[PDB]
This record gives C-alpha cells, sequence and structure tokens, in this order.
RNA sequence: GGAGCUGUAAGUAAGCUAUGAUCCAGAGAUUUCCGAAUGGGGGAACCCAAUAUCUUUUAUAGGAUAUUACUUUUCAGUGAAUACAUAGCUGAUUAGAGGUAGACGCAGAGAACUGAAACAUCUUAGUACCUGCAGGAAGAGAAAGAAAAUUCGAUUCCCUGAGUAGCGGCGAGCGAAACGGGAAGAGCCCAAACCAACAAGCUUGUUGGGGUUGUAGGACUCCGAUAUGGUAGUCUGUUAGUAUAGUUGAAGGAUUUGGAAAAUUCCGCUAAAGAGGGUGAAAGCCCCGUAGACGAAAUGCUGACAACACCUAGGAGGAUCCUGAGUACGGCGGAACACGAGAAAUUCCGUCGGAAUCCGCGGGGACCAUCCCGCAAGGCUAAAUACUCCCUAGUGACCGAUAGUGAACCAGUACCGUGAGGGAAAGGUGAAAAGCACCCCGGAAGGGGAGUGAAAUAGAUCCUGAAACCGUGUGCCUACAA
RNA sequence: GUAUGAGUAGCGAAAGACAGGUGAGAAUCCUGUCCACCGUAUGACUAAGGUUUCCUGGGGAAGGCUCGUCCGCCCAGGGUUAGUCGGGACCUAAGCCGAGGCCGAUAGGCGUAGGCGAUGGACAACAGGUUGAUAUUCCUGUACCAGUUGUUUUUGUUUGA
RNA sequence: CUUCUAGUGAGAAAACAACUGCCCGUACCGUAAACCGACACAGGUAGUCGAGGAGAGUAUCCUAAGGUGAGCGAGCGAACU
C-alpha cells in the first residue's frame, strides 16, 4: 500500500516495480488462457504500479 | 438516507402498511430500501437460474424511501431521526424519545 | 516501452496450436513493436532461443451490437519460431 | 511591402468621378523610389516618397 | 461524507469497503499519436533521421532518454568580393506563429439585388462579404474646443433639441450638432530651451537633472521652502470578506373509498419554514428541501491595513533664450463631415509648392477688418458604454414531440454529394417488471389457457388510440334501370 | 398515413431433366447421371477500386424481384507469416513545396538553394510440398545479397598495403 | 555503378565456422452479384497468358484445360406487338 511504498527506498521501489510489472504479465497470460480466477488482481496490481510511479516521480 | 441498512423500520404507506421488519437493502441513489417481509411479488422465473424448475419465486421489491420510519429500539415505535453529535460522534437520535440510533 | 509490456499475450486458436507442434508460438505484441524487439522481450521473458519471427498486422474488424456498431481494436500478432536445442514455452 | 520606409505612405484607394459623377474605384499610389540610405549605419536599398527626400535630412548614400 | 460500491447496463465472474470505500470540492502527478506541429518528409493521427548518453547481443542489427524548424531581439565568435569592414556562416539568448465566441471594438479593402414605381447622380450602404490588429471591453479623452445669455471648462453614453437647421436629378430619400436635463467623473507625462556627466570631432551624439503652458508658460536672475498632499504603482506582507464541497434545520394520527392516500371525515400540531420537487391519486406536519443558524484543510478573487515604490512646491523680473517644419497652409485629384463643389468652412488621404513663430499662431461655415475664444503639427489615461462562447442561481399570461434548438432519443448522427456543402426520422408499459413459471397447437413466428397486475383490448408496434383505409355479422332495399 | 389504378404492369438477354439425400416444409439447397452454354472467354493471372465480402460452424426475422433447408445476407469463432515479391530506409521526370529573396491595399503571388514527387531508372531465390482459410512469405531442398564476431592462411604498417 | 587522383590510412584481403538483417502490403472479388453505374442493373473497367481441326489469323464453326446452366415457374399454343 501507499505507506509500505512511501517507507521502502529507491532502489527497493523500482525492484518492486520490476517484481509488480512480471506479475502483470503473467496475468495477462493466465487471463488469456482459463487459469486465471482473479480477475480483479490485474487491476489491483496496475494500481499498485501506478502507487509506486507517482511516489517516484513525486521523490 | 435517513434509513440505514439493518435498521428496523415500519411501513407507513402502501399495500403493507404497519408491517416492521429489517431493511435487507439499501439503494441511496433509487432511494429505494427493501424490508424483509414486506412487498412481495411472485416472479415467473425460467429454470435457467440454477433452479432446475424455475418456478414461481417469492422475493421482496423495493420500497421508496419515504414509505417507511425507523422503529424507536427504545420505544418500539416509529419515529422522525433527528441528528444530534454525541461524544464527538454524529449519531441519529429518535424525536420521540431523544434515544440514538 | 518495456519488454514485458512488448508481449500483451498468447494466441489460442487451431492455427496456433498447429504452429506449437511445430515449435513455433503465436502472440499478440504491442502494435509498435517490431520483430526484433519481440525477439528480444520473448527470450528475456521465456529463457528460450528464438530462430525467427514472423509479424502480421490484424485489421481492425467490424461489429455491432444492437444499433451501435464500431471496430474491433487493431492487433499485431507475432509467430516466434525457437530454435532446436531450446526449452519449449509453456501455457 | 511596398510602403514609404520613413513616412508610412502606401497604396490607397480613391475614386474616378466622370463628369456624369460616376464613381469607379481607383487605386491611389504614394510617388516612392528605390533609394539607397544608411539604416543603423549600413546602406540598403529602400522605397522613400519623394517627399521624405525632399527636406534632404534623409541620407543619399 | 459516513455505508455501501465496481458508469450508462442487465448479467454472470471476481472483488473493494468503519484500517472509512464509492461519492463531492481544492491542489498536484501521469497525460500515447496527429494537430501552429517546429529534426526531415508526408496522402493528419504515418515514415526516415543526425548528435550525445544509456541499454540488448560475442558483435552487427534492436531499444530508451535528451537536443536538433523558421523568423524577430540581444550577445559572442568566425568571416567574402576587399584593405579595413560589412554581408554571410556558427553558437547562445529573446518572443512570435496557431485557435477562438457565427458576439462586442478599431482599421484596410469593399458589392449587387433593391428604392427612385424606368435609369446613370443618388439609394440599398460604407451595409453584406474578405483581411489585419486587438481588449475585456475597445474606440475617444485633458480644448489651436462650445459659444456670443456671457459665459462654460477632457472624453464617453442616455433624454431632448428634431424629423428641426440643412443636404438632395431640391427627385426618391438622407439628416445634424450646440444649448438644457442626466449616468460617470481624473488627470497626467515628454520634445525644446537650460545645467551636469561621458565619449568623439568650440559642436555633437548618449545619460542624468530641469519643464510641460494661453488669466501665456518655462528657461534664465533674485529671493524661501527643503514641507504639504496624492497615486491610475507591487503575485510585498497582515487582515476581513467572498467563490469553489458541506452541516443543521418545526410540526399528524385515525376514519371512508381505493391496488395504493397526499383525496374524504374527525379531531390535532408547526410556521423567521404555506417557495418548490418526489413519494403507489391532490401532503404545511412522509422524503428532498425551504425560513433560519452554521461551516473551509486547499486554491482563487475582492476590499482594507501596513510596507515598499512613484509623483507633489511659493513669490518677484523680463534682457535674452525655448514652446513640436517639409509641419501649418496653398494648388491639383479624391475622401469624411447630415452638407452630393456648392458661396463652403472644418477634418483626412495622394502629388507638387510651401510659413510664421509671442509685435507670434489657429478658430468663430467663402473672404476681409474688429472683437472674442483657444495654443496644432508628441504621448498616456480609470468610470459611466457595447457584447455572452461559457459557469452559477433564478425568472416567464414562453414551446410541449409536425411545437421548442436541425438535434428532448448516442444529431450535425444516419443519409446525399468528388468537394465545399445539404441534412433527417425517431419521447410515453406499469406504482412496482411483478416483463406472462407451467400446459396446449405450431419448425418457428403467433396464438389459447394458466398466472402477475387495480387494469394485459396496459404484453414491450406496449398511456390515450381519432379519420382516411380494410374486414366480419346483419335490420332494411336492390338484377326493365339513364 | 392510407387508398385508386390492381391482384394489373413487371419479376432484368440463354437448357435443363430425372434419381437419391436433407428437411416441418424442396422446381429453386446438397450428391449423382445425362444434357446443354462460353472457351482471344463466360477460362488463368493480376493493377486500381471495394474493405472482410475470404474459411469453419450455426440461422431463416429482414435483404434475394419466386421459393429457399440456401447465399456475396444474419449470428459466433477464425483467417493475411518476406533480407530476396511491390513500396519505404535508393534515384530522378512532369508537377508541387520552398530557407533567404523579388513583388504586392491586407490576404498573399512568384521563385533560388534545397527537397518532395512514378506511371520511369537501380536492386539479392527458385522448385516442390503443406492448411478449411496464407505462401518467391510457412515447410523441405538447394541458393544468393549486405553485414558482425571468431579461427586460420596470407601482407603493411608512415619509400605507407 | 566503374575509374581517377585529392584526401584518409594501420591494418587489409582470402577461406572456413557461427551469427544478424527493420517498417508498410500480403485474405477475398477483380470483362464482376464484391469495382464505377441508387439495384445481385443486357452499360463502363488498365495489363499479362489465352490451346486444337479447318484456317492468313486472336476472324468464323465446333471443341481442350477450365468454367457455367443465368434467382420466378407450370400450362395453353388466340388476336395483337
Ligand atoms: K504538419
Ligand atoms: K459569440
Ligand atoms: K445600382
Ligand atoms: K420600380
Ligand atoms: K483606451
Ligand atoms: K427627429
Ligand atoms: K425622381
Ligand atoms: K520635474
Ligand atoms: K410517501
Ligand atoms: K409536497
Ligand atoms: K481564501
Ligand atoms: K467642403
Ligand atoms: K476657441
Ligand atoms: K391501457
Ligand atoms: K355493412
Ligand atoms: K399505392
Ligand atoms: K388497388
Ligand atoms: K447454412
Ligand atoms: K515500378
Ligand atoms: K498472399
Ligand atoms: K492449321
Ligand atoms: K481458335
Ligand atoms: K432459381
Ligand atoms: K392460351
Ligand atoms: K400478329
Ligand atoms: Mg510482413
Ligand atoms: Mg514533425
Ligand atoms: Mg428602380
Ligand atoms: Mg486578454
Ligand atoms: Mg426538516
Ligand atoms: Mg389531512
Ligand atoms: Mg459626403
Ligand atoms: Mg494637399
Ligand atoms: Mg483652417
Ligand atoms: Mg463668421
Ligand atoms: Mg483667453
Ligand atoms: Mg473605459
Ligand atoms: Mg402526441
Ligand atoms: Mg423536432
Ligand atoms: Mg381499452
Ligand atoms: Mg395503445
Ligand atoms: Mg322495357
Ligand atoms: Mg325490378
Ligand atoms: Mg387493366
Ligand atoms: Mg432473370
Ligand atoms: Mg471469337
Ligand atoms: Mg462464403
Ligand atoms: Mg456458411
Ligand atoms: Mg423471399
Ligand atoms: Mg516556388
Ligand atoms: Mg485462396
Ligand atoms: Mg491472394
Amino acid at each position: 500500500k501507499v505507506k509500505e511504498i512511501r517507507e521502502l527506498t529507491t532502489a527497493e521501489m523500482l525492484d518492486k516495480e520490476k517484481q509488480l510489472k512480471e506479475e502483470l504479465f503473467n496475468l495477462r497470460f493466465q487471463l488469456a488462457t482459463g487459469q486465471l480466477e482473479n480477475t480483479a488482481r490485474i487491476k489491483e496490481v496496475r494500481q499498485s504500479i501506478a502507487r509506486i510511479k507517482t511516489v517516484l516521480r513525486e521523490q | 438516507m435517513f434509513v440505514k441498512k439493518g435498521d428496523k423500520v415500519k411501513v407507513i404507506t402502501g399495500k403493507d402498511k404497519n408491517k416492521e421488519g429489517v431493511v435487507l437493502a439499501a439503494f441511496p441513489k433509487q432511494d429505494k430500501v427493501i424490508v424483509e417481509g414486506v412487498n412481495v411479488v411472485k416472479k415467473h422465473q425460467k429454470p435457467n437460474q440454477a433452479a432446475p424448475q424455475g418456478g414461481i419465486l417469492e422475493v421482496e421489491a423495493p420500497i421508496h424511501v419515504s414509505n417507511v420510519m425507523v422503529i424507536d429500539p427504545s420505544n418500539g415505535e416509529a419515529t422522525k431521526v433527528a441528528f444530534k453529535e454525541v461524544d464527538g460522534k454524529k449519531v441519529r437520535v429518535s424525536k420521540k424519545t431523544g434515544e440514538v440510533l | 516501452m518495456e519488454l514485458l509490456d512488448v508481449i500483451k499475450r498468447p494466441v489460442i486458436t487451431e492455427k496456433s496450436m498447429l504452429a506449437m507442434d511445430e515449435k513455433k508460438y503465436t502472440f499478440e505484441v504491442d502494435t509498435r513493436a517490431n520483430k526484433t524487439l519481440v525477439k528480444q522481450a520473448v527470450e528475456s521473458a521465456f529463457d528460450v532461443k528464438v530462430a525467427n519471427v514472423n509479424i502480421l498486422n490484424v485489421r481492425p474488424k467490424f461489429k455491432r451490437m444492437g444499433k451501435y456498431a464500431g471496430y474491433t481494436k487493431k492487433r499485431r500478432k507475432a509467430i516466434v519460431t525457437l530454435t532446436e536445442d531450446s526449452k519449449e514455452i509453456q501455457l | 511591402a511596398k510602403v514609404c520606409y520613413f513616412t508610412g505612405r502606401k497604396t490607397s484607394s480613391g475614386n474616378n468621378r466622370s463628369h456624369a459623377m460616376n464613381s469607379t474605384k481607383r487605386t491611389v499610389k504614394p510617388n516612392l523610389q528605390k533609394v539607397r540610405v544608411l539604416i543603423d549605419g549600413k546602406p540598403k536599398k529602400v522605397w522613400v516618397s519623394t517627399r521624405a527626400l525632399k527636406s534632404g535630412k534623409i541620407e543619399r548614400v
């Protein structure tokens, strides 16, 4: 969440962004197949990346 | 709306006048509310709804919020609602008795 | 753009499944991605080695629901052929 | 534009009046001349009206 | 703000939410590509680059980031014919391009149909259109004025003068202004003379001081004052208010009809609230509101306060000096003044000629004299005035679906045209989908039952359901009639 | 909006026949057989143009001048694979744009350098196979063009390849 | 594109091995029912290939490859056109 993002460091935030991007890629593949159940997780991950990028820019 | 989910309300207009029940669902945008056992409708349902008969189901339909009044939990009677801040928290108050909620 | 954003999703159809038997996989890719970028993205994402990459532009398809008619989004389709001695992509 | 570099004179529209007072639009032009003059210390050919030159204060390099 | 929420838009599916979501307001971040589009190109939303850094690969290929249009200002460097230089070229710097609101303003250019019962002067009309420039307003504005009551004292706009004075193939028509009454009100800066500084080439350019006028002013020379007042200045602060969300906000139960009460009847109650809207029919007391009270973290806007900033002198003498030149004015040709060359002032443009300067100059409708009024050829200036694409809150003896915007509805859409362009039709089930389970005929469509509903001849071509038109049934008549 | 004409004109150049099948339903859809038509075309390729009309599976509301079980229609999925083919990262014609510039009430007109612009010039791969739908594009086989890294063998290092 | 020097130059060339090579189009109709003619319209639509007998021939008749039976029919066999 936003509080945790602010706690993290610059390098930590960048690594978290990469991890979330990979997870979003995996979710896209699972949704393309029938292997995804929690569809809302995609929007959650996208908004999480948005929060991380917003914090990065406001630093 | 002045009435809220889970409230005990009295119907003051309609075929179900003077009945009392708990609020099951609230729709502020429509200014409507559903009270258990109030305004029940027979609905001709095809069996496509996981019920392998379809049948004639019975369900409560919403009624306009203005047609109900919150039941005083302390007195058990319907009353109008004022708003008083109690101990720094805004709450509903019965105009007939002054009890909260 | 980011490599992880280059590839959007796989394509599962009869033609794509036959491609897989020949060890080639069909992906929908960003419409601005060229086959060289697609090759780089596939290698990074899947650890495989890419032998070749073919790419097509799928035109928007006209559709209509009731009284409203429009076009499906244009797409870019890439068939990626992996070399021998390469891990298969798992879906 | 074909405008006096100093006095700002420029082409304008007038009337042709016959003895019957019939009116038709005409163009009335100033008497401009291409003259080599010093602007900010450098020579240049610019349009200048004979009226502007009349005083003699405009250098004639 | 306090309980639901993931739009229209149901449905499934998956989720969020008192750890305060959705939602509302202020601020901020991201904001692909085209488009003035501006690295170059281009058939807009596409293509291809150079330079520098970074990234993928063993490496080429590949990717990301930043800069790179043209012109204007300024500076600097380089630098031709040519010696000096300039011009060019390079870099940096500076501010412009484009769109609007089909409105309002100023200016350039500028019709015809039409009227004259024809038509050319004239009128339509300096209108329509095109173009440039703008500002929130613009334009005008501080007398070379209006007058001749003796006076007034910048401009603008309104009423009036007045359809008058006048203009006009003296036709058709066009048509003032001053006085008077009002809205609003505000006055100020330079050029010049003179002094000082600076540089060059005693004057001759820059800077500063000085001066801004007609009951003539200023310089200059004497004196005396170094005040008194003001501002049309500032992202200067403080303060108050206000705009952009909101909070609170009185008082009704029964009775009869009805599917349903607000309607009827009976008794009540509130009102700083009996505006309005919704609710199963018509509600002061059911809901949203209204009167009233209250409220702003954040950003705007306004007014005040202070701060800073900037303007602000009195009296006396003229010997001399200054007071806007190719200007005023005149000829010629046009144009604007209500005024069409007319006796023609006044003002403007083009061309040519061309003054005086305080014993001076301009105007007072040709012109001269006297008298009176004013002081051009430099600039700025708020308010009263004009308009509304927009946003907010309202109003209507304004329209109510062939009306009202073309468009109440996915309308400048469908459709038409190569293109500019032209341009529609189309609102209403029910209180509530309770949108007809199930059965029967049928392949379906569509019906008949059975149900929902107060009502289904309210069944989605759905409120009402007219006429034309079509059809069924029949009380009377009709196959010797024009 | 609905009549009248009126159940009238018309149903747009030509050969179909029968058997079987499907289907609620068949002159009209499918299969078969014979017959007939075009064959410098009514065949096979392609440019432009159209823009999914292509393939598969469903459907018979509307459209098809009849019918329709069918379709270039409707519904749902799917389909276009390039270093070598055409175009761009190559060149230019006509024409067009046009830095400065010339000209001009405004707007703008013209035009140099420089560019754009093919219908032309230059340019490396062909045969076969494969799918329901793509193929000098995928696959098989065998090539060619441009270039990078490496190994080796050669040869030049400033009278310098 | 091939040469010439000017310039530039410490690395070039050959063989071999391995490897790299971007963007747009690619469906389908295309002397037509899919384009231009409002139509599934007797019209128009550039270029290529376009066979055999007789034949000068791409004429003409009948055929090959290949394509097609034309999106209303069944009767009757009057006038009239
Ligand atoms: K452009
Ligand atoms: K407007
Ligand atoms: K006329
Ligand atoms: K007339
Ligand atoms: K002004
Ligand atoms: K009048
Ligand atoms: K007359
Ligand atoms: K002064
Ligand atoms: K109610
Ligand atoms: K009411
Ligand atoms: K404030
Ligand atoms: K005159
Ligand atoms: K005067
Ligand atoms: K009804
Ligand atoms: K009858
Ligand atoms: K008719
Ligand atoms: K008829
Ligand atoms: K079918
Ligand atoms: K060509
Ligand atoms: K193809
Ligand atoms: K022969
Ligand atoms: K022949
Ligand atoms: K047929
Ligand atoms: K007959
Ligand atoms: K006949
Ligand atoms: Mg391709
Ligand atoms: Mg560009
Ligand atoms: Mg006339
Ligand atoms: Mg402005
Ligand atoms: Mg209240
Ligand atoms: Mg009452
Ligand atoms: Mg006049
Ligand atoms: Mg003159
Ligand atoms: Mg005069
Ligand atoms: Mg007089
Ligand atoms: Mg006087
Ligand atoms: Mg003003
Ligand atoms: Mg009506
Ligand atoms: Mg209308
Ligand atoms: Mg009825
Ligand atoms: Mg009706
Ligand atoms: Mg008889
Ligand atoms: Mg009889
Ligand atoms: Mg007849
Ligand atoms: Mg036919
Ligand atoms: Mg022939
Ligand atoms: Mg087909
Ligand atoms: Mg089919
Ligand atoms: Mg039919
Ligand atoms: Mg040109
Ligand atoms: Mg094919
Ligand atoms: Mg093809």
